[PDB]
This record gives C-alpha cells, sequence and structure tokens, in this order.
RNA sequence: GGCUAAUCCCCCAUGUGGACCCGCCCCUUGGGGUGUGUCCAAAGGGCUUUGCCCGCUUCCGGAUGGGCCCGCGUCCCAUCAGCUAGUUGGUGGGGUAAUGGCCCACCAAGGCGACGACGGGUAGCCGGUCUGAGAGGAUGGCCGGCCACAGGGGCACUGAGACACGGGCCCCACUCCUACGGGAGGCAGCAGUUAGGAAUCUUCCGCAAUGGGCGCAAGCCUGACGGAGCGACGCCGCUUGGAGGAAGAAGCCCUUCGGGGUGUAAACUCCUGAACCCGGGACGAAACCCCCGACGAGGGGACUGACGGUACCGGGGUAAUAGCGCCGGCCAACUCCGUGCCAGCAGCCGCGGUAAUACGGAGGGCGCGAGCGUUACCCGGAUUCACUGGGCGUAAAGGGCGUGUAGGCGGCCUGGGGCGUCCCAUGUGAAAGACCACGGCUCAACCGUGGGGGAGCGUGGGAUACGCUCAGGCUAGACG
C-alpha cells in the first residue's frame, strides 16, 4: 500500500509536471481534494476533476506550464517550480500562528492543516490558526 | 490540582495494591517525531474493587507507603487483556538477551 | 582559651535531666493505666489516665513535650484505654473518657 | 599610543593626500604633492596587484587614520554602529564627526585633528559652559562647543579664529567667530562629507 | 537515518584528543633533564637537533625540543617546558621556553627575542 | 521578622540604595520580597527618592519592620502622615 | 558538704479559650462546628508611681521562613543485562511538627529492568556566561537562588529552629602538653605561614555609611560590610607634544655610481603645559537621641567621615616612557650581507647542500601599542555526528540469507470522544544580566530609573482538518 498518500499524489504532480504531462490521475481522497482546492485557487494547476478509472474513483489534475521559451531547451517554465512534503509519517510538523513560514518570501505558499479547515499560509495568518505543516510549493 | 492520570491495570497481586500503566505522547526535543513514553504508578486499591485489564483514573494523594503515592479515581472502562498481553510479552521478551 | 558560651552547654544538661525526668515519668505512668485496662480495673484505670494526661499537659507547657505530639499521645492513650475497658466493660470511675 | 611620529608618510603610504598637518597639506611642502609613491626603500617600485584584503585593509587604514583614532576605539566605534538601527557606514561616520576633538577641528578653532586633540586634553575646550578635556567625548545634536575664557587670550586661538573669518562651516555646524562658539545643529549625512573613503570596504573589513 | 533511528540510537558527539598531555591542561610545566641528545630529522630534511628527555612534575618523562642557536642544559638542568611541536622530528610534541631556570636566552638575538628568552639591549 | 531596609546597589564610592522588604535572617542584597522604593544619598537627580506609598502601608500593616534609615526614608515621603 | 535570689522550677485555683476520647451535623483523606466527660494557663520589672512603659499567659488570624510529597527535565560506558531481603505490599504498632517500609513485630510474594534497572565512570545544580545566522555546542569563576560539607567516620542533647564551622560525645589519623596516669586542638571565617604548583594579594584602615545580634535607651559586638593596599589579570579613559621646518644635514642602508631610501623625521623656531609645587577643599549625614506636641502625626534642635587634606576647584608650572610581533603562500609587509641539508626556521604547505624576500644580522616596510607575542583551554569556521543540515555501485559505509518478537510506520467512507495538534483568557516566568530609552560620575568603563519582553508549565473556555482512540461500513493493498 501507500504508506503516505499525499506526499505520493505531491510526487505524482511533481513527476508528472517535470515530463510536461497534460493531466495525472491520482487516487481519489477527501483530503487530497481538499488540497488541490488550495492548488488551483492559487494557480499552480489548470484545475481538477473526479474521474473513475477501471472501478475506482480518481482525481484528474490538469497541469499548468508557461509559454514556450526560445533558444535551446524550448520546454516551457515551470509553473510548480517545487513542491515538497513536511509533514511525513513518522515526522509529524504542527507549527503555531506564529510559526508559519513565509514562503520564498511571499511568492510561494504553504499549506496547513488546522482545526478551521484545509488553509494557505496567509489564509491561516488572517485566520489566526496553526496546525500541521503539509507541503511547501513554490 | 492534584495529577489525574489514566492507565491499565496490569498486577492485582500485591495487597490492596494495584499497578498501573500510564502512556504519554509528545514531541521529541530535538527530532520533533511524537514519541510515546510509558511509566508504572503503584496505586491504592483499598477494596480490592479494580482487577487485571481494567482502565482507571489515578489521583496524587497523600503517601501511602515508600513509591505508593497514588490512589484510584474510578473506572474508565472495564478489563481490556490486550494492553496487559502487550506488557507482558515485553516483559517475557526480557528472558531471551541475557547470554 | 575558648568564650564562654560553654555556659549555653551547662543549661542544656540542666534541662536535658528536666526533660528526661518528666517523659519517664508520662511512659511509666502510661503503661500502670494500659495494665489496670488489660486487667479490668476500670476505677483505677481511668483515675491514673486522668495523672497521665495531666502529666502530659504540664509537660507540654514548656519545652520538653511541646506541640501536639502531646496531643498525639493523650490520643494513643485515651484510644488504648477505652478499647481494653471494652473486653471488660463498666467503665467505673467515669474519668478522662467522655460518656 | 595615537600613533606619534611621521603624517605625511601616511599621505604618502595611503596614495590620497590626507590633512595631518592642517597647512603644509595645502602648500606644496606636503611630500605627497612632490612624493606620491609610498615610503622606504621599495616605495618607487612597480607595484603588484593587491589582494582583496589588502584593499579593504588599505581604506580602512585610511579612514582610521584621517582621524587619528587608536584601532581599539575605532572597532569599538564600529560595532556600537553595528548593534544601532540603520546603515552601519553612514551612522558610524556620524560617530566619528561627533567625536569633540574632530567637532573642534571641523569648527576651525584647530587647523588638524591632532591640534585639536592637544587643545581639548588641556582644557582650552568648553562644552555648555563646562570645560571637557576629552577627544572621545560625544557631541549630541544641540551642544554649544565654546572656547574657555581663560584661553581666548592664546596666539594660536587668535590665529585659528583670525583665519577663519570669512570661511564657511559644515552644514551642520554653526559659528559665532566674535564669541568663539560654535554649535552641533545635527549629525551630518554621508553627502556633508568629501571623505575618500569607501564605507561598504571597511564594513566588509570587519565582516571577515 | 530515519527519524526513529535517531529516537532510538542519536547522534555521537565527537571528542578531540589532546596534543600536550601536559597533566591538568597546564600551559607549562616544569621537568628536570635526563639525556640532553641530538636526534636527526625525517624525509626531506637533514641536520642535528637539540632534544632533551624531560622529567615532568607531571609524572610524564617526554622529549622536548631545544629551540635557539645555542643552549646551556647539562643532565640535572631543570627547565620548564610548553606546548608546540617540531614536525620534522616524530615523537617531540613539546618545546623548552627559553629563559627559565636553568636555560638562558639566546645570546646576540637582536630579530625575535621574546620567543627565544633575550632581554632588550644597552642604549644604542 | 520581616523588615523594611536598604540594599545597595550602585558602585564604589557611588551608592544607590533598594527600599526593600526582606527577611531580616537574609544578607543584605540577597533576595528580598519586593522592592517598594529606591534611594540616591547623594542627591545627583531631581528624584533620588520614591517610595511606594500604599505598598509599605500594607507591609506595615501585616507587620513589618523599618530600619531606623528606612523609617525616616519614609516618613520623608508621606509614609505615616496622617493629616 | 552547707547558705541563698529571681522573668529559675513546682503545686493548687480561675477555663476567655484550647487539647483528647466518644456521639451528632456540615464537609470530604487527619477540614470545620457542637455536646457531655477529663486535662492545660501566667512573671515580673521600670519609672516622669497608683498611670503608663518593657514584658508574661491562653487562643484565633495575618505575615515571613521552612518540612514533606508528586508530574516533567537533567553527562558518558551495554567491553555493566539482569537487580532486589527492608526487598514490594498488607495489618498493628513505635517515631516525628507531619505522610511514609522512617523503624519494629506478624502475614502475603512481591517490586525494578533494553522506554537501559543494577554496575562503573565523571560531576554540586540553576539564574546565567562564552560562542554561534540560527538550531546548537561549551561552561556553571565573580554576583544572586537552592544544595551539601566543616580533619575522616558515627551519634544524640539543648532549642521555634541544629545532627550545630568558631557547641557536646565516641572511634580513627595527625600535631602539642605530660609528673607517662592523662589531657588540649581542628582557617574549606579575615589576614598571614608552609607544601604542592606554570600560577593567584595586606599578618592594612574604620563602626562614618548599609545590614545583622542584644538592649527601653545610652550603647556594646560585627575580618558581614564600607574603604585602602598589592598584581597591565580584565575593561575603559589618558599621556610620551602641537604648529612651522630643505628638491632634503649627518650617520646608517641600497646603487646602473647618475642617484635612491630612512623623511618633516631630526636638529631647530614659536606655542600649549603630563608630571609636579602651592591654596581652597567635599557629597556620601540624618536619623537613632533630645525638646514641643500625645513617647503618635507634624515641627524643631544637636552629635557623628574610615576613605582623607582623597575627589574636585583656582593659581603656578617642565617637551616630558615605547615597545612587541611579523615581512615565501594562506596573510598587509623586500632588499643587502653572512651561512652552505651546516647552524637553524616552521600553525599547515614547506625553506637551507654558493649567489635563501623563509636561517642569522642589518637597513627598510607592515601590524598593533602600554602593551605585543607565546602556550593552554572553549566555541567558531565544521553542512567534519548533518533536527535545521550529510551519507553508504567503484571514495569510509547495505548486515551472507531468511523467518519473525518488541518497536516504528498505516488504503477508502461515516460518526462519537478531544489524547496529540491548534486558539483565546489567566497565573507563573525573583533580582542581577541581555535588549531599548533617558539620566549620574567632565566622556567612557561603571552605575541608576523606566520600557519591552519570552519558550515552558498550571488553570478555565473553545476548534476537530490532520495524527490518536472507539463503533460501523467499503474493496483498489493483502490473503484465499
Ligand atoms: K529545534
Ligand atoms: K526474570
Ligand atoms: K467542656
Ligand atoms: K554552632
Ligand atoms: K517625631
Ligand atoms: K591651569
Ligand atoms: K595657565
Ligand atoms: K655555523
Ligand atoms: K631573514
Ligand atoms: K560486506
Ligand atoms: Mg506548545
Ligand atoms: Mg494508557
Ligand atoms: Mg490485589
Ligand atoms: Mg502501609
Ligand atoms: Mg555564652
Ligand atoms: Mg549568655
Ligand atoms: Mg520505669
Ligand atoms: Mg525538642
Ligand atoms: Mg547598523
Ligand atoms: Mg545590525
Ligand atoms: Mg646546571
Ligand atoms: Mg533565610
Ligand atoms: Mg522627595
Ligand atoms: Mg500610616
Ligand atoms: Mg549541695
Ligand atoms: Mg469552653
Ligand atoms: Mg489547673
Ligand atoms: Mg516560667
Ligand atoms: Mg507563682
Ligand atoms: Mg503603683
Ligand atoms: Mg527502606
Ligand atoms: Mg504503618
Ligand atoms: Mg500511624
Ligand atoms: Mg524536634
Ligand atoms: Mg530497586
Ligand atoms: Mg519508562
Ligand atoms: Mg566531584
Ligand atoms: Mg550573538
Ligand atoms: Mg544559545
Ligand atoms: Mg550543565
Ligand atoms: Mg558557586
Ligand atoms: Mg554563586
Ligand atoms: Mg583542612
Ligand atoms: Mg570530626
Ligand atoms: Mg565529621
Ligand atoms: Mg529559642
Ligand atoms: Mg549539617
Ligand atoms: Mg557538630
Ligand atoms: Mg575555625
Ligand atoms: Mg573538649
Ligand atoms: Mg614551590
Ligand atoms: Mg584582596
Ligand atoms: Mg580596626
Ligand atoms: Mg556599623
Ligand atoms: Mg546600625
Ligand atoms: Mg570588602
Ligand atoms: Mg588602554
Ligand atoms: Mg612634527
Ligand atoms: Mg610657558
Ligand atoms: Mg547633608
Ligand atoms: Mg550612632
Ligand atoms: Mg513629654
Ligand atoms: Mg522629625
Ligand atoms: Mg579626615
Ligand atoms: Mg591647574
Ligand atoms: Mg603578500
Ligand atoms: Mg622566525
Ligand atoms: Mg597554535
Ligand atoms: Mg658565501
Ligand atoms: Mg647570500
Ligand atoms: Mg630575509
Ligand atoms: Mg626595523
Ligand atoms: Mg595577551
Ligand atoms: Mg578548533
Ligand atoms: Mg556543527
Ligand atoms: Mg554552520
Ligand atoms: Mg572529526
Ligand atoms: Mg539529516
Ligand atoms: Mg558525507
Ligand atoms: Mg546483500
Ligand atoms: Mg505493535
Ligand atoms: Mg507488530
Ligand atoms: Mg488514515
Ligand atoms: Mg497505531
Ligand atoms: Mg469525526
Ligand atoms: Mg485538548
Ligand atoms: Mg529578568
Ligand atoms: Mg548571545
Ligand atoms: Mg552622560
Ligand atoms: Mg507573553
Ligand atoms: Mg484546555
Ligand atoms: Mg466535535
Ligand atoms: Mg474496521
Ligand atoms: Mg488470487
Ligand atoms: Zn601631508
Amino acid at each position: 500500500m501507500l504508506t503516505d498518500p499525499i506526499a505520493d499524489m505531491l510526487t505524482r504532480i511533481r513527476n508528472a509536471t517535470r515530463v510536461y504531462k497534460e493531466s495525472t490521475d491520482v487516487p481519489a481522497s477527501r483530503f487530497k481534494e481538499e488540497i488541490l482546492r488550495i492548488l488551483a485557487r492559487e494557480g499552480f494547476i489548470k484545475g481538477y476533476e473526479r474521474v473513475d478509472v477501471d472501478g475506482k474513483p480518481y482525481l484528474r489534475v490538469y497541469l499548468k506550464y508557461g509559454p514556450r521559451r526560445q533558444g535551446p531547451d524550448p520546454r516551457p517554465e515551470q509553473v510548480i517550480h517545487h513542491i515538497r512534503r513536511i509533514s511525513k509519517p513518522g515526522r509529524r510538523v504542527y507549527v503555531g500562528v506564529k510559526e508559519i513560514p513565509r514562503v520564498r518570501r511571499g511568492l510561494g505558499i504553504a499549506i496547513l492543516s488546522t482545526s478551521k479547515g484545509v488553509l494557505t499560509d496567509r489564509e491561516a495568518r488572517k485566520l489566526g490558526v496553526g496546525g500541521e505543516l503539509i507541503c511547501e510549493v513554490w | 490540582p492534584k495529577k489525574v492520570l489514566t492507565g491499565v491495570v496490569v498486577s492485582d497481586k500485591m495487597q490492596k495494591t494495584v499497578t498501573v500503566l500510564v502512556e504519554r505522547q509528545f514531541p521529541h526535543p530535538l527530532y520533533g517525531k511524537v514519541i510515546k513514553r510509558s511509566k508504572k504508578y503503584l496505586a491504592h486499591d483499598p477494596e480490592e474493587k479494580y482487577k487485571l485489564g481494567d482502565v482507571v483514573e489515578i489521583i496524587e494523594s497523600r503517601p501511602i507507603s515508600k513509591r505508593k503515592r497514588f490512589r484510584v479515581l474510578r473506572l474508565v472502562e472495564s478489563g481490556r487483556m490486550d494492553l496487559v498481553e502487550k506488557y507482558l510479552i515485553r516483559r517475557q521478551n526480557y528472558e531471551s538477551l541475557s547470554k | 582559651r575558648n568564650l564562654s558560651a560553654l555556659k549555653r552547654h551547662r543549661q542544656s544538661l540542666k534541662r536535658r535531666l528536666r526533660n528526661k525526668a518528666k517523659k519517664s515519668a508520662i511512659k511509666t505512668l502510661s503503661k500502670k493505666a494500659i495494665q489496670l485496662a488489660q486487667e479490668g480495673k476500670a476505677e483505677e484505670a481511668l483515675k491514673i489516665m486522668r495523672k497521665a494526661e495531666s502529666l502530659i499537659d504540664k509537660a507540654a507547657k514548656g519545652s520538653t513535650l511541646h506541640k501536639n505530639a502531646a496531643a498525639r499521645r493523650k490520643s494513643r492513650l485515651m484510644r488504648k484505654v477505652r478499647q481494653l475497658l471494652e473486653a471488660a466493660g463498666a467503665p467505673l470511675i467515669g474519668g478522662g473518657l467522655s460518656a | 599610543g595615537r600613533y606619534i611620529g611621521p603624517v605625511c608618510r601616511l599621505c604618502r603610504r595611503e596614495g590620497v593626500k590626507l590633512y595631518l598637518k592642517g597647512e603644509r597639506c595645502y602648500s606644496p611642502k606636503c611630500a605627497m604633492e612632490r612624493r606620491p609613491y609610498p615610503p622606504g626603500q621599495h616605495g618607487q617600485k612597480r607595484a603588484r596587484r593587491p589582494s582583496d584584503y589588502a584593499v579593504r585593509l588599505r581604506e580602512k587604514q585610511k579612514l582610521r587614520r584621517i582621524y587619528g583614532i587608536s584601532e581599539r576605539q575605532f572597532r569599538n566605534l564600529f560595532e556600537e554602529a553595528s548593534k544601532k538601527k540603520g546603515v552601519t557606514g553612514s551612522v558610524f561616520l556620524g560617530l566619528l564627526e561627533s567625536r569633540l576633538d574632530n567637532v573642534v577641528y571641523r569648527l576651525g578653532f584647530a587647523v588638524s585633528r591632532r591640534q585639536a586633540r592637544q587643545l581639548v586634553r588641556h582644557g582650552h575646550i568648553t562644552v555648555n559652559g563646562r570645560r571637557v578635556d576629552l577627544p572621545s567625548y560625544r557631541v549630541r545634536p544641540g551642544d554649544e562647543i565654546a572656547v574657555a575664557e581663560k584661553s581666548r587670550n592664546l596666539e594660536l586661538i587668535r590665529q585659528n579664529l583670525e583665519a577663519m573669518k570669512g570661511r564657511k562651516v559644515g552644514p551642520w555646524l554653526s559659528l559665532d567667530v566674535e564669541g568663539m562658539k560654535g554649535k552641533f545643529l545635527r549629525l551630518p549625512d554621508r553627502e556633508d562629507l568629501a571623505l575618500p573613503v569607501n564605507e561598504q570596504l571597511v564594513i566588509e573589513f570587519y565582516s571577515r | 537515518p530515519t527519524i526513529n533511528q535517531l529516537v532510538r540510537k542519536g547522534r555521537e558527539k565527537v571528542r578531540k584528543k589532546s596534543k600536550v598531555p601536559a597533566l591538568k591542561g597546564a600551559p607549562f610545566r616544569r621537568g628536570v633533564c635526563t639525556v640532553v641528545r641530538t636526534v636527526t630529522p625525517k624525509k626531506p630534511n637533514s641536520a642535528l637537533r637539540k632534544v632533551a628527555k624531560v622529567r615532568l612534575t607531571s609524572g610524564y618523562e617526554v622529549t622536548a625540543y631545544i629551540p635557539g642557536e645555542g643552549h646551556n642544559l647539562q643532565e640535572h638542568s631543570v627547565v620548564l617546558i610548553r606546548g608546540g611541536r617540531v614536525k620534522d622530528l616524530p615523537g617531540v610534541r613539546y618545546h623548552i621556553v627559553r629563559g627559565v631556570y636553568d636555560a638562558a636566552g639566546v645570546k646576540d638575538r637582536k630579530k625575535s627575542r621574546s620567543k627565544y628568552g633575550t632581554k632588550k639591549p644597552k642604549e644604542a | 521578622m520581616v523588615k523594611i531596609r536598604l540594599a545597595r546597589f550602585g558602585s564604589k564610592h557611588n551608592p544607590h540604595y533598594r527600599i526593600v522588604v526582606t527577611d531580616a535572617r537574609r544578607k543584605r542584597d540577597g533576595k528580598y520580597i519586593e522592592k517598594i522604593g529606591y534611594y540616591d544619598p547623594r542627591k545627583t537627580t531631581p528624584d533620588w527618592l520614591k517610595v511606594d506609598v500604599e505598598r509599605a502601608r500594607y507591609w506595615l500593616s501585616v507587620g513589618a519592620q523599618p530600619t531606623d534609615t528606612a523609617r525616616r526614608l519614609l516618613r520623608q515621603a508621606g509614609v505615616f502622615r496622617q493629616e
């Protein structure tokens, strides 16, 4: 089985974007879907949608990329330059509100799971609650 | 506030005394992992009311004897011998590593 | 070649002899009373227990048998006497013991 | 210590004309107007490309020898400036300019900073009426730096202030020549100083 | 190593062995000479180095180097030693302090005098 | 008994006292219960003596005893004034 | 052996009250109330003398100080893996201010341990301090808090309090007296001696200040303390001059023999005036006390300075200590001679065997400066024990393989709890230190005042996404 489903989804997204895929299918879960909501809201992906593979439900994440570049390596710039899981099984990471990291001095996001739902660093900071530091994305 | 813990009665072999095992989770001071420690407390059972496997609350009390500083407040839930079996297997493993 | 604080030492000796005496009386009397309570002689038992309690409080007046400790001795004496007379009955003289 | 000894040899070694004698660094006798090469037997030889440490050390030594401040007080002032909030270099310069001897020099009471140091140490300078004989004294904005009434009859003060008639003073200083006094109006900005020093080089020198 | 491994085993702090076992961690130590010999150096060099086997008040008896041009150290010479080794002499880890209790300072020394126990010469 | 006395906190030839509530059995510069004022004997600043009057009244009500110097300093601050 | 006083000791009485047995009520571990029974109190002295002052007795409360108990945290070795007989528990006692296996009788056979018992080693612990971007590492000197100890060991007495540094007893070692029977002593109090050691101070002044003990007070005691002395041991301030002064003395060093360097440096010219010499000369000291008032509030009065004729102020007034390291690269600073793998240098790389910017000296230069170097030790760089923040195909490193115990970790959906997690409120976080601001010594070091902080833990309330747990459900993992 999967030891960390959330990290599995993040790695699926990483490996997909690294080869400039159209979309990627991740085994569906409410937590994963709530994270994908933040992703699409922040513009790292074109969005997601629930789908069905042969018998089981999945989530199609439609990836996002920049314009085709000039010169050698015309591959476009990545919209998700970096996506890393922080609170892994075996070392869980919880932070207070005064301990939420400012990712890339603003240009990134940090996804938290708080008692008021799955939020971003700025969202949680405005709400005034902390929680589990799921992952950093920029 | 007198400290009130919650544990499992793992020894009723004494007279008017029970050994209550109490666990506690906390993040590691340097490595942040939520680790789980435990400690056995000798609690006072003046009625022999509590038996093996009983999950009970324990309260800080006036000293009854050397190593006996706690009383059994109430019964949380009745005998669940699974945690007792876990502790007994943990103890039984010690005989296998001598020489 | 020393200072006259030796005076203090002298005084302690006197006080020592003063204390050992009183206690030695109290203890003695206590035993006596308990004997009469074991043998059932309730009148003489209580009549001597009264004197024992009186000597206890008089010792408590000074620094010999201060604090409660005096109340502790009185309590143990009265309890033991009333318990031993209950094995026989008839609290004749009706002294220190309440009705 | 005060490095006491030859001075125009520093005018030569630093490569930039310093003003350590006051006059005679303006006259064609500075030995920098006629011998711009460093001192010693190997002064006229072709110079090698200096290391980065060489450049920073030379710049820091230039700025330190301009004021005649020992290494101890210099490093102490720099650490004090780095503790404070704001640009370290400009604050350090404002601190160095706030020294009483340097203010006496800037106010034209003395022709050189070392002559100003001697004028201060000998109790010829007063601050707000009270006599002060400490060159390391820090002048606050608003302090009146005057000349002692008992010293206003000395020949050197008469000469220096007789030459100050018509001369302008720094934008952060006011001068009254008849009363032989002046006022430290504010801390000097970097644009107010025309020192031939790159402060960032000294900051990087102490950054090591 | 995994986090659980670090909770179980933990990192091991590294301790540094002292290059100068002059006991009590002293900066200097007094001793009495035993032999004043001459040792030949290692691979790239060739000379006659002046060494003395000093018996210390620390309980040790170790060889120590005799710096300077000339020395006056007989068998029963009482000398003070300090740290600092002589690279081209394997086993010599300590130096004699010149100017202490039997070891005169190097005579006619004029450049680096404080390192060889030579006082300031007279008027110029 | 608990006393109200002075503690010395300045440097050599620069004495500065804290008017302080502490147990008499403790050293004069040791752990006190509360600082109720301060005193500068050389009168270096215009405010060289300050006392918390209500706190001094409290500690006197509960049974503290001031020193002669402490009582003098308190009396100068109107701790006992009942006009 | 004899005489005698008391705030010494004792008896009886008075019972506000308190103590104890028993009963009842409230409360909930031995808290509080109530009844009968019983038991328990005291000391006098001083005057301004029949009225106050210092006291005395019983009780309740405050305040302060402490005792004991509990959660969590606190170094290294697993080349220490099993430990335990008062051991674990009970009952009843003894003991203490008080719980306790603290101690003792009798009964039960338990208690602890890889979540590291037991053993060994090391070590007072902390506020803090040093370092570090931080995390962390190192450390616990001065000052403050707690502990422990008083030649080694053990023990009780007296007391509110001690198992008592300058109290007592015994054993041991040591030193001294000794009529040889026996005694006396205990600087890890101040100073000092000696030994050890690389190394650490005066057998100083003072009761003036602050603090402590006794006393109604006067006052007495205080090697606490306040000061002085010695030591660049540290930190800070300051001096050994300032300005003019040659296309540039001499000497000394180079040299293409033209010259170049030491260098405005010097001598010199003018100027100020470190030291010193005089005179003035403190703050720290106003209370206790006395007088008025009322021994209160309030007012008034008087005494008292170790530092010390010191600080500071005024006048006078002499150009008047500079040294130490380095100069091949790292690393700022180069030539000459001597030496010839010799003598030597060296933190690492390395230099010297004929022409050495590396040895030694000289001239010159660089760096700091009443200091400069060296050695030792700590952190740093060192992401080189890697939580932040590393690795294991060939560089050090995947166990020879499996089965599997503990442990770690855990697919999807719903619900309960709220342990982790998070939030709010509140308590705690002594002072000093650190940070910021203002202020006091002419500045600074130093010091004062105010401000801001802060994790952690306690308590009350709240949140439920995730982790946890319980109950149920699903089939994508797994098994059949
Ligand atoms: K951390
Ligand atoms: K066993
Ligand atoms: K009664
Ligand atoms: K004692
Ligand atoms: K009065
Ligand atoms: K003068
Ligand atoms: K003058
Ligand atoms: K030779
Ligand atoms: K040389
Ligand atoms: K292998
Ligand atoms: Mg927390
Ligand atoms: Mg449990
Ligand atoms: Mg049982
Ligand atoms: Mg018991
Ligand atoms: Mg006496
Ligand atoms: Mg006496
Ligand atoms: Mg008898
Ligand atoms: Mg007693
Ligand atoms: Mg700055
Ligand atoms: Mg800064
Ligand atoms: Mg000899
Ligand atoms: Mg105390
Ligand atoms: Mg006032
Ligand atoms: Mg009042
Ligand atoms: Mg007689
Ligand atoms: Mg009554
Ligand atoms: Mg009576
Ligand atoms: Mg009496
Ligand atoms: Mg009487
Ligand atoms: Mg009368
Ligand atoms: Mg025991
Ligand atoms: Mg018992
Ligand atoms: Mg009992
Ligand atoms: Mg006692
Ligand atoms: Mg045990
Ligand atoms: Mg455990
Ligand atoms: Mg030790
Ligand atoms: Mg820092
Ligand atoms: Mg730190
Ligand atoms: Mg520590
Ligand atoms: Mg200490
Ligand atoms: Mg201490
Ligand atoms: Mg001793
Ligand atoms: Mg002894
Ligand atoms: Mg002893
Ligand atoms: Mg007493
Ligand atoms: Mg003791
Ligand atoms: Mg003792
Ligand atoms: Mg003694
Ligand atoms: Mg004796
Ligand atoms: Mg010696
Ligand atoms: Mg001293
Ligand atoms: Mg004296
Ligand atoms: Mg005094
Ligand atoms: Mg006094
Ligand atoms: Mg002192
Ligand atoms: Mg200095
Ligand atoms: Mg000159
Ligand atoms: Mg003159
Ligand atoms: Mg006065
Ligand atoms: Mg007096
Ligand atoms: Mg009167
Ligand atoms: Mg008055
Ligand atoms: Mg005097
Ligand atoms: Mg003068
Ligand atoms: Mg170089
Ligand atoms: Mg050398
Ligand atoms: Mg070294
Ligand atoms: Mg030759
Ligand atoms: Mg040569
Ligand atoms: Mg050379
Ligand atoms: Mg030279
Ligand atoms: Mg040094
Ligand atoms: Mg190091
Ligand atoms: Mg590190
Ligand atoms: Mg680092
Ligand atoms: Mg290493
Ligand atoms: Mg790591
Ligand atoms: Mg590596
Ligand atoms: Mg293999
Ligand atoms: Mg398990
Ligand atoms: Mg398992
Ligand atoms: Mg799950
Ligand atoms: Mg689990
Ligand atoms: Mg739920
Ligand atoms: Mg909760
Ligand atoms: Mg604080
Ligand atoms: Mg710091
Ligand atoms: Mg100031
Ligand atoms: Mg806070
Ligand atoms: Mg809560
Ligand atoms: Mg809920
Ligand atoms: Mg299930
Ligand atoms: Mg199948
Ligand atoms: Zn010049």
